């Protein structure tokens, strides 16, 4: 009657725990307003970006792709310096993975259309990983778990990208407390 | 250039900016510096310098009046004047009414459309909100379908 | 329980008949990737890296004419920068994705069932017609050796700047 | 009450199909796992997706470093494709070639068999520098916590 | 269980003061009805004996590396390279900067990766693995009395959790870790 | 919450009045950081 996550609010309706990480959190109620298989797709998918950004901010800043545009150490720098043609080729190429990937069903009203279509699950298994009945539980909580704490360490790297003005790694190595 | 001058090089523009600059400084002149009055006269004085320096860099033509003016002829030098601003327009324009018109069809297919057209559905009116942003290629969709234009036998008409 | 890791479950993706095989997989990749796919990649590592210390050894033993001149007395991966201005290691790779491709098509089969791991049909000289169990088992066991070897070869010099052999000598 | 986003046209009383295709399971790599026509995964599967991908690179490899070698001069100088002249196509002398598909030069980019060149090579920054997570020259998070713990008022 | 109702089990409390929670069964060694707040309702029993027992071992082996480098034995060539110090602090300031404590931090966190986890993982989802089990006794110590063995480990990993811990605050007050 | 509130928030004039306001926000917000925008910038 009771939710896991908050012990004082009562379990989310909606939330029957067949979804990987499951802990019955959804103090707004959310869920009753909004189908919980779109709210999946949006969660996975923003813990999947948030994913690779985290990765791309630690990683690009202590190797980079040869050439001054794509020498910068700082992200922030790096969104500005990398070439602009570039960064509209690649918006291109997301909007055609999105409509491709999605099947032209791409809104609210027709993204789940056909029952197979679950939350999700873009037909994306290039190495058929996720094969085996054994393993997947596991790995669609790692994922889940992984997108989570990935788009909180991705908000805090820009947050504290804009106060210190310094690379993540920069920081840490030289940390400085924020005076004004 | 076309008819006018860049304003960038209009001895008009700058005598504007000289003006509005001067009437901010002899504002300025009887306050005591430091206090709200001259810090908000110093940032109205900053603001119409940052205006009038990216006025000029923006390649934007200035008559005689020394009051830049548009193009809106199609030339792609003077894009950004309308016909890119144009453009933005009719994307959200074009958003409203696809989802205003979803929304209307989907209330008239309820268990009371005007109870729903009062005191809406939000849930529904996020959701045709959020598919508002392919509405051309689905409303170029429901054209070709049929679902948009209405036979000309089916639409009330008043006598002749 | 695993043999190398007593208080382990045995792998389940490992069943104990391959070549090397001792029940070590604590991490489980082997429940992640295809065990045939593993052991394509284990053989070609091996083999790659038990030419790879070879040639480090006899590099320091050894240096053809000629490319002693080309590299200007340069060793290991600063001779394969020299060498890749020279052109050598231009050629060296063409060849060897030459035969990478056939190693695609046969991965692809090895993966179908119809191949075993590793197993090219390469045996000119028919040493591997008396026991191939025991030849696979040595194979294995000496690129596992092989892989630790270069890899210790190639951070030594990375270290001192010494080749192998060189750095045994100096230190 | 209605949920919202379902995703069903039905729901939001949206033209949709009566029949929707059932979903095959077959996965090409760099592909995706979709209703395909029949042998379609046969005959473009993984396999002809890795085997022409390792074809493209082989073929790359020549590619990357195309151009005219010679050693008429008694050292080997590489021409670009561009310089040498073709008859018989009236004003046209030069034609495209292969740098017109392949314009790595004009951006500045050395190719080579591998991606990338010595000139244009990826760039690794040590980012430790000669930094310590504590007690060292660089003042870091841990530095910091520990001074504000020793600190005096 | 060694001396299963006196030393250790139902109805045993070490220190009466607190009730012996029901959540205490008895059936884990080193079970002397002490767990005041209760966090064996909620805890996974066997994750958290695994953690004492690794925290008991590390603070002996601690605790034995301590007391030689307080008395001031030193393997040969340690000294030359690392110094003569008999802090503790500065001793360990010393192997990170030499590059000592890095190793041992390497080999200790690949061993934990390689058999701690799997072990872990295995024992919490049913492998019925006792607590703190690796296989290791090459010198076959504990095949006369294992149970007894065990009782005296985790007593012994207690007291030397708790000395190491007196020991370091010693030699932050006075220098001297025996505080004397 | 009150479902019947909900409802009341649901309302048509509730909706005009919370979506304009939205938007008069987003429109000087947008001026208030990029203020003087007579032409699209390029
Ligand atoms: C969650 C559960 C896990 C929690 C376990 C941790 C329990 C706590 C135990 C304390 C461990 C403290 C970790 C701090 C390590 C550190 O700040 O790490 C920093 C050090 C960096 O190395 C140190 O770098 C130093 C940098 O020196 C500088 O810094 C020194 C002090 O920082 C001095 O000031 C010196 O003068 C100055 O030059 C030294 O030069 C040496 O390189 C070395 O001591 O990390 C190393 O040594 C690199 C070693 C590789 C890391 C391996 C960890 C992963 C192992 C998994 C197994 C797979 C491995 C493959
Ligand atoms: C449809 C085919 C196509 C074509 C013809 C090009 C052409 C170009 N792209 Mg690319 N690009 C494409 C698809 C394509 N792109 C797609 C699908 C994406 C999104 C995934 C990108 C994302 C992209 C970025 C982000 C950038 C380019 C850039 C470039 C330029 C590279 C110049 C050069 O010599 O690079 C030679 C270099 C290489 C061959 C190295 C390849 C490195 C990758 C990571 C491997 C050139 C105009 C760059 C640019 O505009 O520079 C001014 C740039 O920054 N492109
Ligand atoms: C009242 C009559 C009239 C009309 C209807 C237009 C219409 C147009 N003029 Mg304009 N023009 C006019 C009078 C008029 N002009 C006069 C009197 C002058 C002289 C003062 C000019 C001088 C002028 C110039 C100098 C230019 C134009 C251009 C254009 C075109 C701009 C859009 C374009 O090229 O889309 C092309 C894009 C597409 C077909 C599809 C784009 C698809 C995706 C979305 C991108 C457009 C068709 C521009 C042009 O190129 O026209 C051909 C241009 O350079 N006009
Ligand atoms: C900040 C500047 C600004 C402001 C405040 C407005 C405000 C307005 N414009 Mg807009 N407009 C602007 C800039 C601006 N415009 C620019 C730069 C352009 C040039 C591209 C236009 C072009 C434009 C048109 C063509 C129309 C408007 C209309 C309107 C009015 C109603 C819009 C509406 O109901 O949308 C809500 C949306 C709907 C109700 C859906 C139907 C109407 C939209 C506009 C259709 C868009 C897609 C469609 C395929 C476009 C075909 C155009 C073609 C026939 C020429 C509104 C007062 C409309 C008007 O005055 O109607 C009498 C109108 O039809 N504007
Ligand atoms: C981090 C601690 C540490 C450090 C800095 C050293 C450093 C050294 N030890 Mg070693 N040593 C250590 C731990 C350490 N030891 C331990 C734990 C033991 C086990 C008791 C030994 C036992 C040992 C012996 C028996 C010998 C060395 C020797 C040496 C020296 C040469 C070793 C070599 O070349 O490699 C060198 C100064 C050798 C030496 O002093 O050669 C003259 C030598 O004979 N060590
Ligand atoms: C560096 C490698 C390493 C690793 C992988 C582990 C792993 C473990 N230790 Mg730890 N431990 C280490 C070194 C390491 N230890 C060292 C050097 C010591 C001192 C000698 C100890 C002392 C110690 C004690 C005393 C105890 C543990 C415990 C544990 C277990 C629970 C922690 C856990 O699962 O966190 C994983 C993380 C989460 C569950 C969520 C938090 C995610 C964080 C923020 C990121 C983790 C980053 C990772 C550790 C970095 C290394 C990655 C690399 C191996 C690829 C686990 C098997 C406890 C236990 O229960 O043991 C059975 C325990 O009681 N360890
Ligand atoms: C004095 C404390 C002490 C005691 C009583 C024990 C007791 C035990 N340990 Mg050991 N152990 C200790 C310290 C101790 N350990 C330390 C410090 C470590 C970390 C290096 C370990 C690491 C360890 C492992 C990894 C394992 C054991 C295991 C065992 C059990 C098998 C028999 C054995 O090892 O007898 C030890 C008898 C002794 C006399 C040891 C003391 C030696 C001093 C120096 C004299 C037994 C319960 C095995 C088991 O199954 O545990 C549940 C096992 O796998 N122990
Ligand atoms: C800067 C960024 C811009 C560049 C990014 C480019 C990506 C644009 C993606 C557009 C998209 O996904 O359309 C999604 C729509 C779905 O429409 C829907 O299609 C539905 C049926 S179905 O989806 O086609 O099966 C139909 O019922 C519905 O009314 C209709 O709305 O796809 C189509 O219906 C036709 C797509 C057009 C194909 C040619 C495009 C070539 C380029
Ligand atoms: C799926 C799939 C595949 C795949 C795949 C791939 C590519 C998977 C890639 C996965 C990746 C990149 C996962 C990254 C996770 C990152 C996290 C959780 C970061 C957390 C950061 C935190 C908490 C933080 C922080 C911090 C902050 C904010 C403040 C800082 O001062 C400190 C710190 C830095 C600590 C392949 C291709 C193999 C095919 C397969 O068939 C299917
Ligand atoms: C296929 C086939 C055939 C064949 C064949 C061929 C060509 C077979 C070739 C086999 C080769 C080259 C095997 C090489 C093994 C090398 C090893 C194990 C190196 C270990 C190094 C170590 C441990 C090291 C090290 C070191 C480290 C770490 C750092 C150093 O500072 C120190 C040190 C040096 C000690 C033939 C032709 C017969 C036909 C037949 O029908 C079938
Ligand atoms: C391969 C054939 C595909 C044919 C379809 C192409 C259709 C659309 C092509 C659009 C033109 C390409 O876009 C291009 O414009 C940008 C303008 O800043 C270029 O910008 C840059 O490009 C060059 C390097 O690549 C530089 O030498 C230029 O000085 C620089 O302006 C980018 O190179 C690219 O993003």
């Amino acid at each position: 009657e009771k939710s896991a996550s908050v012990p004082f609010l009562s379990k989310p309706e909606k939330l029957d725990g067949s979804m990987a990480g499951d802990v019955g959190f959804d103090p707004l109620g959310i869920s009753y307003f909004i189908d919980v298989k779109w709210l999946r797709e949006a969660e996975l998918k923003h813990g999947r970006i948030c994913m690779l950004a985290t990765a791309g901010i630690l990683v690009q800043e202590v190797i980079h792709l040869p050439g001054p545009a794509f020498s910068s150490k700082f992200a922030l720098d790096a969104w500005s310096t990398a070439p602009r043609g570039g960064m509209v080729q690649i918006l291109i190429a997301i909007g055609l993975i999105e409509m491709v990937s999605n099947r032209f069903a791409i809104t609210a009203t027709d993204m789940f259309a056909n029952p197979n279509r679950k939350p999700g699950d873009l037909g994306f298994d290039p190495l058929s990983l996720g094969a085996n009945p054994a393993t997947r539980a596991k790995y669609e909580l790692s994922e889940v778990i992984h997108g989570r704490a990935a788009m909180m360490g991705l908000s805090g790297m820009i947050h504290q990208m804009i106060v210190s003005k310094q690379p993540v790694i920069d920081q840490l190595l030289n940390f400085k407390p924020v005076d004004a | 250039v076309a008819g006018l001058t860049p304003c960038k090089d209009s001895k008009d523009f700058q005598r504007r900016l000289d003006g509005s600059v001067k009437k901010l400084k002899t504002r300025l002149a009887k306050y005591e510096k430091g206090t709200p009055p001259a810090l908000a006269l110093e940032k109205q004085i900053e603001r119409t310098q940052a205006r009038f320096e990216r006025y000029g860099k923006a390649g934007l033509l200035c008559g005689t009046d020394g009051l830049p003016h548009l193009i809106t002829d199609g030339r792609w030098s003077h894009s950004g004047e309308f016909v890119i601003p144009g453009l933005f327009f009719l994307y959200i324009a074009g958003w409203i009414g696809w989802v205003g018109r979803s929304y209307v069809l989907f209330a008239r297919e309820s268990d009371k459309p005007t109870e729903k057209e009062i005191i809406l559905d939000v849930p529904a009116a996020l959701s045709f909100v959020s598919t508002g942003f392919i509405w051309p290629v689905s409303a170029f969709k429901e054209f070709t379908s049929g679902n948009l234009i209405a036979d000309e036998s089916e639409i009330t008409v008043s006598p002749r | 329980m695993s043999p190398s890791i007593p208080f382990l479950k045995k792998p389940d993706a490992l069943d104990g008949t391959a070549a090397g095989d001792i029940g070590f997989d604590p991490l489980g990749f082997s429940s992640l990737a295809d065990i045939k796919f593993l052991q394509e990649a284990e053989i070609k590592h091996c083999r790659i890296a038990m030419l790879a210390a070879a040639g480090s050894i006899a590099q320091d033993i050894f240096t053809f004419p000629g490319y002693s001149a080309l590299t200007g007395g340069a060793k290991m991966t600063a001779a394969h920068d020299k060498l890749v201005a020279t052109g050598t290691m231009g050629q060296i790779l063409f060849w060897v994705s030459f035969a990478e491709v056939f190693g695609t098509v046969a991965l692809f089969d090895t993966l179908d069932g119809k191949r075993a791991p590793g197993d090219f049909k390469f045996d000119p000289l028919g040493m591997g017609k008396k026991n191939m169990a025991d030849m696979q088992l040595k194979e294995i066991k000496n690129g596992r050796l092989a892989m630790l070897g270069i890899a210790g070869m190639t951070h030594g010099y990375f270290i001192s700047g010494k080749g192998p052999l060189e750095l045994l000598g100096n230190f | 009450a209605t949920v919202g986003f379902s995703g069903v046209p039905s729901d939001f009383c949206r033209p949709a199909p009566t029949a929707f295709p059932a979903e095959p399971a077959g996965m090409t790599v760099f592909g995706a796992r979709g209703p395909r026509a029949e042998g379609h995964r046969d005959k473009f599967g993984s396999r002809h997706a890795a085997v022409s991908l390792a074809c493209a690179a082989l073929l790359w490899q020549p590619i990357s470093q195309a151009g005219m070698y010679s050693i008429d001069s008694g050292s080997l100088a590489k021409k670009s494709f561009s310089e040498m002249e073709v008859p018989g196509f009236g004003d046209a002398k030069k034609v495209p070639t292969i740098e017109s598909f392949f314009p790595f030069t004009k951006n500045g980019f050395d190719a080579s068999p591998a991606l990338f060149g010595k000139d244009s090579m990826i760039v690794f920054e040590n980012p430790l520098g000669k930094c310590g997570a504590y007690a060292s020259s660089c003042h870091t998070f841990l530095d910091e916590m520990g001074d504000m713990l020793k600190a005096t008022p | 269980l060694y001396k299963e109702g006196s030393l250790q089990g139902k109805g045993v409390n070490c220190i009466p003061i607190f009730k012996r929670p029901d959540s205490l069964k008895g059936d884990a060694v080193g079970d002397m009805g002490f767990d005041p707040f209760g966090f064996s309702s909620w805890v996974d029993m066997n994750y958290v004996r695994e953690a004492e027992i690794k925290h008991g071992r590390i603070a002996m082996l601690a605790f034995a590396g301590i007391v030689v480098e307080v008395l001031g034995i030193k393997a040969p060539g340690a000294g030359k390279i690392l110094g003569s110090s008999t802090d503790i602090f500065e001793i360990h300031n010393a192997a990170v900067e030499k590059g000592s404590m890095g190793q041992i931090l390497l080999w200790c966190g690949f061993f934990e990766m390689t058999a701690g986890l799997p072990a872990m993982q295995q024992m919490l989802e049913g492998s019925g693995r006792t607590p703190g089990d690796f296989g290791f006794d090459p010198l076959g110590l504990g095949k006369k009395d294992f149970a007894q063995m065990q009782i005296k480990e985790i007593q012994n990993g207690r007291l030397a959790m708790l000395a190491v811990s007196g020991m370091v605050h010693h030699a932050l007050i006075n220098g001297k870790v025996q505080g004397l | 919450m009150d479902s019947n509130f909900l409802k009341y928030l649901s309302t048509a004039p509730v909706l005009l009045t919370v979506w304009l306001s939205f938007t008069a926000g987003l429109v000087i917000e947008a001026n208030r950081f990029f203020p003087d925008m007579l032409y699209f910038p390029m």
